[PDB]
RNA sequence: AAACUUUCAACAACGGAUCUCUUGGUUCUGGCAUCGAUGAAGAACGCAGCGAAAUGCGAUAAGUAAUGUGAAUUGCAGAAUUCCGUGAAUCAUCGAAUCUUUGAACGCACAUUGCGCCCGCCGGUAUUCCGGCGGGCAUGCCUGUUCGAGCGUCAU
RNA sequence: GAAUAAUUCUCACGCCAGGUCGUACUCAUAACCGCAGCAGGUCCCCAAGGUGAACAGCCUCUGGUUGAUAGAACAAUGUAG
RNA sequence: GCGUGAGCCCGGGUCGAACGGCCUCUAGUGCAGAUCUUGGUGGUAGUAGCAAAUACUUCAAUGAGAACUUGAAGGACCGAAGUGGGGAAAGGUUCCAUGUGAACAGCGGUUGGACAUGGGUUAGUCGAUCCUAAGCCAUAGGGAAGUUCCGUUUCAAAGGGGCACUCGUGCCCCGUGUGGCGAAAGGGAAGCCGGUUAAUAUUCCGGCACCUGGAUGUGGGUUUUGCGCGGCAACGCAACUGAA
RNA sequence: AGAGACCGAUAGCGCACAAGUAGAGUGAUCGAAAGAUGAAAAGCACUUUGAAAAGAGGGUUAAAUAGCACGUGAAAUUGUU
RNA sequence: GUUGACCUCGGAUCAGGUAGGAGGACCCGCUGAACUUAAGCAUAUCAAUAAGCGGAGGAAAAGAAACCAACAGGGAUUGC
């Protein structure tokens, strides 16, 4: 809702800054094993608990 | 009409975010956390669940202060600076 | 430049350190302000500037505490942050003077009958 | 807002008539500062700033 | 006679068995005794030249000082030292510091970034109003100090 | 509290200031809950013309849709009329 | 090829780092079944089906490709207890622009609430913040081995107001009573019109107002015997002392 | 800190990996799957067909019967001959 | 009458201190089951155990006889 408290507002900001893919240069380092982002979230798939 | 029809009326919250442990377990009307027992002085813990004890025991966090005690013990809790250092 | 070295900082009083801190601060802000709309060799200057600020703050702080410890020498009560920090349990222990006291009666016995050095022949 | 007004005066030596603020969806704060009418904002943005 | 169904082989598919490997577990033996109101264990939010996580750190924020070593870091880039002396490095060691909001959590509260009081400095005509900055104000109990209450009670 | 000035005159005009947090968008035959883009469920405000007793049914204006896999044929047995 | 048999040995192909015979020792040591456990795969089978909510047609453009993309022109439905215009709970970027291979939209797709890169939420007047309700919890006290249970004004020595300060220190009055949380629909100080953006507006721009708190000077009013006049009256007038 | 007549990725701790993680539940709590290119990326320059994904040539390597759907590559089940 | 003691009970953001929480494998106490066995079942057993509550340390606890014995007498506590 438009009515929000500051604590909930702070949480929503962090949840969308953690929702971007990995940069390209990470995949070219020596001894790398990360392929994609395994913690991607979508508003239509998984519900975050507040 | 129990079931699909009745599930549509769920738009309230029994629990909110606890100020001490961070889980969504604070009861809104009782004002008591169902996980850590806030606002009691002690933390909720029972011996009939070993899984629950290990999820929050010492060492599962940052150890901001306690992780530097072994090094200070080994050198004898000394104070000062090494000999003719500058400063 | 924008890269100060701790070697020369130790031989100055507080007036120089404060004004050096001010000059370093204004320069860092300006480079941040004009950081946008361009990019180049000034990118690493900001890193040198904020590390230089940390060095000056460290030297100012250390010179202050040394003076305070000299002031409270030969005083009964010191501020809490200048008291030694060993451990809560180690701070409650009986002092060596008190833990090694004995009664008058037990002292007179040790004067005249202590443990001796002896041997037994075969 | 009282702190924003004093900082701009101290830093760049500018004067304002009013200030509005908001908090962005990413968690950062943005401020609108209106100058006194006898000073040109376009001139200040070139001499100071960039 | 073809097509269709069925059986075997070669090659090609589907699937991940088998063989070899292992910076991981499991069990035994030996050494040591060190959390916290000087704010712990745990939680939240931030910090990189280019980062989402993991690891590290706290507005001095992918770290500062000090000591040792002696030439790197590296996916890209730039730059620094290049061992003179003023010294590379996500190096080793670690005795000096910084350490946001919380939490036994302590001005009163908190489903609020809510509302107060005391002391000082600086501005606005100001002891009283407004703004900025610094330092403070929980409970139980002990020893001492000082101000008191009671025909409980002594002397004059 | 006055006899030359006094007036704590609720009259007119004039000077200064008003901090902190929310504010986008949906509110449902696709943005909520039912494992889902499910014929189910979920609290309110505004309310045109005609017929007519009328917020009944039926037709129209402002505003809004033309979205629900399609093409061809017309046997049995069905569901609906 | 050997062995009654469980099995053993050799040839051909593939492949890339370790392995066997004999005598003793040792064991988590031999599978077709347990509606057995985990994983993988068939026939059925290109089968059942993809049929509520009245409905689409022509030309042009884009594009490798158009029934479900855009323009214009026809034909229709919702029919103000709407398929319209705004909100509360709940969600959390789904909002706007530019672009796009796969996957998703149970047919297609150049389109998208999907995918990538950027942008967007402006208040002394709208809310919260203030008050109390049903209720919840501190303090005095009493239980309970204890985690804790009761108790809310009680069998309590429970407060607040003024004046100078040489300068805080010092004086003087009153006293029956003495905490907090709890409503975005209850109570409550104050803002309207016009314009503006791709996306905000009673918040931005222009004009015209209002409320609270704090300092304060002019004009006017009252008083020469001290704190205003008028009306029978209901009452009127710009003011027109007032502590416990 | 040192070891073993222990286990060798369906075994050994639930976890050899960004594991008490992702995910489920109002909540107390429940809780996985997932290791191996090559000595060295030398991770395929150029030409040609295609709207593109890609194919055919041509290259690297001891080996592409090692091409990131990557050591070896069994059975169920499937295609061609 | 004045003034000065004593006793008991209070105030203060008076000077200086101290406790709470975490951990709990091992240690010192309190409180306290049933499944099960008895081929049924109530005393019994499981067990002076699991779960619940309070308090410590590198160890804790115990400890220098109101003890054992019946001997020609031993001689604080703990463990095999
Ligand atoms: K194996
Ligand atoms: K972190
Ligand atoms: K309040
Ligand atoms: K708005
Ligand atoms: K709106
Ligand atoms: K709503
Ligand atoms: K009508
Ligand atoms: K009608
Ligand atoms: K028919
Ligand atoms: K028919
Ligand atoms: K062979
Ligand atoms: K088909
Ligand atoms: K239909
Ligand atoms: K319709
Ligand atoms: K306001
Ligand atoms: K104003
Ligand atoms: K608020
Ligand atoms: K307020
Ligand atoms: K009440
Ligand atoms: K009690
Ligand atoms: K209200
Ligand atoms: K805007
Ligand atoms: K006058
Ligand atoms: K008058
Ligand atoms: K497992
Ligand atoms: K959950
Ligand atoms: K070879
Ligand atoms: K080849
Ligand atoms: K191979
Ligand atoms: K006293
Ligand atoms: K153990
Ligand atoms: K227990
Ligand atoms: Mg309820
Ligand atoms: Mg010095
Ligand atoms: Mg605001
Ligand atoms: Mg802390
Ligand atoms: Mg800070
Ligand atoms: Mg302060
Ligand atoms: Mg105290
Ligand atoms: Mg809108
Ligand atoms: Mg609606
Ligand atoms: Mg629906
Ligand atoms: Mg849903
Ligand atoms: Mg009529
Ligand atoms: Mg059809
Ligand atoms: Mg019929
Ligand atoms: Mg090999
Ligand atoms: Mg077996
Ligand atoms: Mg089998
Ligand atoms: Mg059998
Ligand atoms: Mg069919
Ligand atoms: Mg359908
Ligand atoms: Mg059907
Ligand atoms: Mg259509
Ligand atoms: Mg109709
Ligand atoms: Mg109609
Ligand atoms: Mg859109
Ligand atoms: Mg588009
Ligand atoms: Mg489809
Ligand atoms: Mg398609
Ligand atoms: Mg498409
Ligand atoms: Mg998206
Ligand atoms: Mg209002
Ligand atoms: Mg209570
Ligand atoms: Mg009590
Ligand atoms: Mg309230
Ligand atoms: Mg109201
Ligand atoms: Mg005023
Ligand atoms: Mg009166
Ligand atoms: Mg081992
Ligand atoms: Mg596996
Ligand atoms: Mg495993
Ligand atoms: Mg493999
Ligand atoms: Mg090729
Ligand atoms: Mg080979
Ligand atoms: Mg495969
Ligand atoms: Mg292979
Ligand atoms: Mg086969
Ligand atoms: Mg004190
Ligand atoms: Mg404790
Ligand atoms: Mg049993
Ligand atoms: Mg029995
Ligand atoms: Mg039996
Ligand atoms: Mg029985
Ligand atoms: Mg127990
Ligand atoms: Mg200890
Ligand atoms: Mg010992
Ligand atoms: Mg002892
Ligand atoms: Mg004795
Ligand atoms: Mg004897
Ligand atoms: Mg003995
Ligand atoms: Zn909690």
């Amino acid at each position: 809702p438009s009515h929000k408290t500051f604590r909930i507002k702070q949480k929503l900001a962090k949840a969308q800054k953690q929702n971007r893919p990995i940069p390209q240069w990470i995949r070219l380092r020596t001894g790398n094993t990360i392929r994609y982002n395994a913690k991607r979230r979508h508003w239509r798939k998984t519900r975050l608990g507040l | 009409t129990k079931g699909t029809s009745s599930f549509g009326k769920r738009h309230n919250k029994t629990h909110g975010l606890c100020r001490r442990c961070g889980r969504r377990s604070l009861h809104n009307q009782k004002k008591v956390c169902a996980s850590c027992g806030y606002p009691a002085a002690k933390t909720r813990k029972y011996n009939w669940s070993e899984k629950a004890k290990r999820r929050k025991v010492t060492g599962t966090g940052r150890m901001r202060y306690l992780s530097t005690v072994p090094r200070r013990f080994k050198n004898g809790f000394r104070t000062g600076v090494p000999k003719g250092a500058r400063g | 430049n924008g890269k100060v070295k701790a070697g020369q900082l130790w031989s100055k009083n507080k007036e120089e350190l404060t004004k050096i801190l001010g000059e370093l601060k204004t320069e860092l802000s300006q480079l941040r302000i004009q950081k946008i709309s361009s990019s180049g060799a000034k990118l690493n200057k900001i890193h040198d500037l904020r590390k230089s600020i940390a060095r000056v703050l460290t030297v100012i702080n250390a010179k202050q505490r040394a003076q305070l410890r000299l002031f409270y020498k030969n005083k009964k009560y010191l501020p809490l942050d200048l008291r030694p920090k060993l451990t809560r349990a180690l701070r409650r222990r009986l002092s060596k003077e008190d833990a090694s006291r004995v009664l008058e009666k037990t002292k007179k016995r040790l004067t005249h009958f202590p443990q001796r050095k002896y041997a037994v022949k075969a | 807002k009282a702190q924003i007004k004093q900082a701009l005066k101290k830093l760049y030596d500018i004067d304002t008539v009013k200030i509005n603020t908001l908090i962005r969806p990413d968690g950062t704060k943005k401020a609108f500062a209106r100058l006194t009418p006898d000073v040109d904002a376009l001139d200040i943005a070139a001499t100071k700033l960039g």
